């Protein structure tokens, strides 16, 4: 869990 | 999300939007594992509500989504509806819904995580950008 | 007026209790926790999306989207429910269903 | 007609979008408007019929 | 969508007081309106549930 | 009617008021015997609309009327809803109306009576007095 | 807007075919009747309403509200189902049930 | 028919 596949980009 | 910015594609996977039977998006929730979703108690979510994995873009009609149908809403009975406390209800789906690159499930704390004020956190979702 | 089509993000503080009812005052009750005030606001579309931040570096359900400022205020506090004080109500009823 | 009948819609301080009803007395007819899910004032129906029973001609 | 849900309510030639529904872009979602009784255009509809199933998101 | 005036109270005693379930008024009507209504074949009066009879003032609760239900609507089959030609429907009370001081019928014409231009008649309604 | 509460009345004269069709030329039919274009005008709600005119002291149902100017203008004609080429029509219905 | 029992008063 809470391991995304596709990386999140944050500002 | 008031002054949020656009989220890179699948990359918050376990969110989801609940729908009515015409397709109208009213709140979001989380993924838990492949058969629970959480939401919150005021969303007054039914069985005839769904939920959608895996969408980025409501507005392509293109995107790969799984509609999944809501087999029993749990809400939470001590849910406050004059103060609003105990905001939760869960949902479980009557169909499993399938992992995948862009569909799986956040992590819950336990009971007695210290997440420190200051720390830095993130949320998401599809609501007003502008009120 | 409309929701955006394309799933949004924000980054944002949690605050500390006695921070958050300096504004909210006696309304913070005891499942609620509090962040924002920082520029940025949860507003009408996003109710029961999460709040999350990392533990160990995974991303973990800290919040669930409540309530607010009644014109999604940017200054004010963000009321999320606190998922620490429900989460054994959500391991009870998963293991009973 | 109920007094309630004349109120503005109350959106509230939740975060959902819910579609409800309220009755527009200057249009004569209920209209929809969008609900935040908690807090609902009595100008606040599920249905247009609901709404048009309690507050018709208000 | 079909472009005929971006188009304004038509209330039409005919004096009747009709109640319809029809889909407000801006906001999203069905809305009321009073129909004159004939000469429809294709966003006008007798539910609010027909109306969103035919523009919604529109 | 806009710029139209007040009706002296009950002094047009056949016309009706068309609404529905609710008692939202759509449209109106004239009495032309006790079991039986003429109205505009474009008001799409159905049986679960009602005929409402000896009505002055629509926001008056106390007001003396008869509420009387529609048996069955027989709307001209030549209606044009293109043109709007022939627009003329009967509905057949399922209750006769009553009459009396505030409720009874108008006259009909013969087929080769001839009205000419320029005759003042007169028009009543609960219509928009501007638009 | 909003409906009148009470019931109103429009005094408005009977006009020929040809000067309605000065205004709305070949949208009048032949079961069709105009009048008004005088400073009053049938709106949305009057439709299926009577126009009576005086018959050897009764009044006599001559038109049905129908259809008019879009915006209720009072310097246009009003146009009406006309009673006299529906008559039989009603009295045959009525006959037969 | 046609006859009022309350007399319709016009300007």
């Amino acid at each position: 869990c809470g391991v995304p596949a596709i990386q999140p980009v944050l500002s | 999300i008031v002054n949020g910015e656009e989220a890179v594609p699948g990359s918050w996977p376990w969110q989801v939007s609940l729908q009515d039977k015409t397709g109208f998006h009213f709140c979001g929730g989380s993924l838990i594992n492949e058969n629970w979703v959480v939401t919150a108690a005021h969303c007054g979510v039914t069985t005839s509500d769904v939920v959608v994995a895996g969408e980025f873009d409501q507005g392509s009609s293109s995107e790969k989504i799984q509609k999944l149908k809501i087999a029993k809403v749990f809400k939470n009975s001590k849910y406050n509806s004059l103060t609003i406390n105990n905001d939760i209800t869960l949902l479980k789906l009557s169909t499993a819904a399938s992992f995948s690159q862009t569909v799986s499930a956040v992590c819950l704390p336990s009971a007695s995580d210290d997440f420190a004020a200051g720390t830095t956190c993130v949320t998401t979702g599809w609501g007003l950008t502008r009120y | 007026a409309n929701t955006p089509d394309r799933l949004q993000q924000a980054s944002l503080p949690l605050l500390s209790n006695t921070n958050c009812k300096k504004y909210w005052g006696t309304k913070i009750k005891d499942a609620m926790i509090c962040a924002g005030a920082s520029g940025v606001s949860s507003c009408m579309g996003d109710s029961g999306g999460p709040l999350v931040c990392k533990k160990n570096g995974a991303w973990t359900l800290v919040g669930i989207v409540s309530w607010g400022s009644s014109t999604c205020s940017t200054s004010t506090p963000g009321v999320y429910a606190r998922v620490t004080a429900l989460v054994n109500w959500v391991q009870q009823t998963l293991a009973a269903n | 007609r109920p007094d309630f009948c004349l109120e503005p819609p109350y959106t509230g301080p939740c975060a959902a979008r819910i579609i409800r009803y309220f009755y527009n007395a200057k249009a004569g007819l209920c209209q929809t408007f969008v609900y935040g899910g908690c807090r609902a004032k009595r100008n606040n129906f599920k249905s247009a019929e609901d709404c048009m029973r309690t507050c018709g001609g208000a």
